[PDB]
């Protein structure tokens, strides 16, 4: 639980710094053409709300990538592939935590038992005889 | 809330009017404006938009560049000039704000301005006084209609009044239909007894202040 | 990008309490932000629906607005005062090149199939003095809309020498004034003598026809 | 399986950064005596490219380090030196799990035994 909880902290900060790279990365060469929303950085968080927000309003500048830029299939597949390749981690990445736990747990349960069979099988010859 | 639409009026081609449009109950420094013209038996069409916060220079392709609106936010007024009228933007202009600010909608048309009519086309007319009176065979016994007619207008609108206004039951008046020649064209009649007709007295009273022509004519057979 | 709201019907006529809807097609990908509004004839624009959903405050819940992907569509159930109405859409972008607003759906009220009262309105020598001369044919307080203008010159058939008007209906008869004037030269105005036309309408069951001779 | 499935989605992005650098490394300084292809990190993924086409041009551009970046022999060993490291590691860390999961199973197989024969020798006493 609490193993995992330090996991997702350091990887959201990897996708965090990969915004901000995602971010150095958009503004700089998406602005001129339709720069009210590619001037700052800030643009990337609205990039981040606006996939959130299931864009499709980038269509628009996606036509005008199609005008501008039409890179930006990359740099908008990008936003995605960055997306994805880090969220989906980041939870699998705790999935698999989430499932690590269990299996010990299990053979942790079942660690207990065999002893405790022995254990019982022990004393019990010691009546048949003492 | 309060939008101050003024700046209407008359001109000619190659003119250049400034549309107005001052802030009243809105900080329109952090709204947005829109302005869209509706042309006599037309809808909308979404000419414009500007602070807007930030200095978004927004405007549709149909007068791009034509026209070129902005805004004083000291003053909280906003302006639009449409230069270079063509008559073709010839309509009834209404300036508004979508805002994405903080005062207004930020999803559409947050209220309406009072709209002021341009017209963009210069002449004088409206000199036609045609009565259109029944043929001496008029419906007897039953109801008959008659009325003037006012060709060669141009611009509209025209005021019209049947016997000084007097009458208003029965009287219509014909939508303004633009001639070949460059005039609107309508007309108005109303229905009366035949009995009535050679006994009471009609006469359609017409008013045109663009030309301030006045003319009042008489009906009969 | 670019937006093309296509809203359809054209003529919307309908009876009271009637559940009426107003469809929008969508040309290209547009989102959840799509804006409907409508206006009294002469009156300042009235944004209905917020968001494709959201009614504006003080907007009254008798209509709704539902989204289908490229099929955006604005519903209302019972009549309002305000039944005769107009309806458009508005495209947004948050803030983005393109800009769009409705082609416009006319919401008329259906009223009773009504006979077609029809004069004639012969040109005057005053009138006619000026060397420009004009046949009007009358046709006031209609129902429906659908009508058919046929004039002839001397029995003869026109074409372009006419220009059709047509009022609203009526406010207390709810029926619709019909202007239509049949203008030529001074010449062809002498040139023939019987003047007539022909009226189709639902109204006309036999269909009438008057006529005037020249002089 | 789908534990490692993760793994070398993070070594490809350290390779894709790996490439991010050799390429900001790259393009720098061997452009202006060669610079039709040195000019943008482009010239990178042309060189991934050049190696996966197994370039042998560069060896005109590597007789151009000859005359212009001896160094380059770093920066071609460079190229050389970051694939290697990257790609043998992720099929590696594969081999890894690969070879992680039998060595636990083969005490999992002997996990079952052990109990049985205990099992076996509880019944047995009667």
């Amino acid at each position: 639980l609490l193993r995992a909880i330090p996991g997702i902290a350091w990887i959201a900060l990897l996708l965090l710094v990969i915004f901000y790279v995602f971010a150095v990365m958009g503004t700089k060469l998406f602005a001129q053409s339709f720069p009210e929303w590619f001037g700052t950085l800030g643009a990337s968080m609205y990039t981040l709300f606006q996939v959130m927000t299931l864009e499709s309003w980038s269509m628009g500048i996606a036509r005008p990538v199609i005008e501008a830029y039409p890179w930006a299939w990359i740099y908008f597949v990008s936003f995605i592939l960055v997306s994805s390749f880090t969220v989906l981690n980041l939870f699998i990445g705790i999935i698999i935590e989430s499932m690590q736990s269990a299996h010990h747990a299990e053979d942790g349960e079942r660690t207990d038992a065999y002893r405790d069979e022995v254990l019982a099988r022990l004393e019990q010859i010691d009546q048949r005889l003492n | 809330v309060q939008l101050v639409e003024s700046g209407g009026g008359l001109v000619q081609p190659g003119g250049s009017l400034r549309l107005s449009c001052a802030a009243s109950g809105f900080n329109l420094y952090s709204s947005s404006i829109h302005w869209v013209r509706q042309a006599p038996g037309k809808g909308l069409e979404w000419v414009a938009s500007i602070s807007p916060s930030s200095g978004s220079t927004y405007y549709a392709d149909s007068v791009k560049g034509r026209f070129t609106i902005s805004a004083d936010t000291s003053k909280n007024t906003a302006y639009l000039q449409m230069n270079s009228l063509r008559a073709e933007d010839t309509a009834v202009y209404y300036c508004a704000r979508t805002s994405r600010g903080w005062i207004s909608y930020g999803s559409g048309l947050d209220y309406w301005g009072q709209g002021t009519l341009v017209t963009v086309f210069n002449q004088i007319k409206g000199p036609s006084v045609f009565p259109l009176a029944p043929s001496s065979k008029s419906t007897s016994g039953g109801t008959a209609a008659l009325g003037c007619l006012v060709k060669d207008y141009f611009p509209e609108p025209v005021t019209v009044s049947w016997n000084s206004g007097a009458l208003t039951s029965g009287v219509h008046t014909f939508p303004a239909v633009l001639q070949s020649s460059g005039l609107y064209s309508l007309s108005s009649v109303v229905t009366v007894p035949s009995s009535s007709l050679g006994t009471q007295t009609y006469i359609c009273n017409v008013n045109h202040k663009p030309s301030n022509t006045k003319v009042d004519k008489k009906v009969e057979p | 990008s670019d937006i093309q709201m296509t809203q359809s019907p054209s003529s919307l006529s309908a009876s009271v309490g009637d559940r009426v809807t107003i469809t929008c097609r969508a040309s290209q990908s547009v989102s959840s932000a799509v804006a409907w509004y409508q206006q009294k004839p002469g009156k300042a624009p009235k944004l209905l629906i917020y968001s494709a959903s959201s009614l504006y405050s003080g907007v009254p819940s008798r209509f709704s607005g539902s989204r289908s992907g490229t099929d955006f569509t604005l519903t209302i159930s019972s009549l309002q005062p305000e039944d005769f109405a107009t309806y458009y859409c508005q495209q947004y972008i948050s803030y983005h090149e393109p800009i769009t607003f409705g082609q416009g759906t006319k919401v008329e009220i259906k009223r009773t199939v009504a006979a077609p009262s029809v004069f004639i309105f012969p040109p005057s020598d005053s009138q006619l003095k000026s060397g420009t001369a004009s046949v009007v044919c009358l046709l006031n307080n209609f129902y429906p809309r659908e009508a058919k203008v046929q004039w002839k010159v001397d029995n003869a058939l026109q074409s372009g020498n006419s220009q059709e008007s047509v009022t609203e209906q009526d406010s207390k008869d709810s029926t619709y004034s019909l202007s239509s004037t049949l203008t030529l030269s001074k010449a062809d105005y002498e040139k023939h003598k019987v003047y007539a036309c022909e009226v189709t309408h639902q109204g006309l069951s036999s269909p009438v026809t008057k006529s005037f001779n020249r002089g």
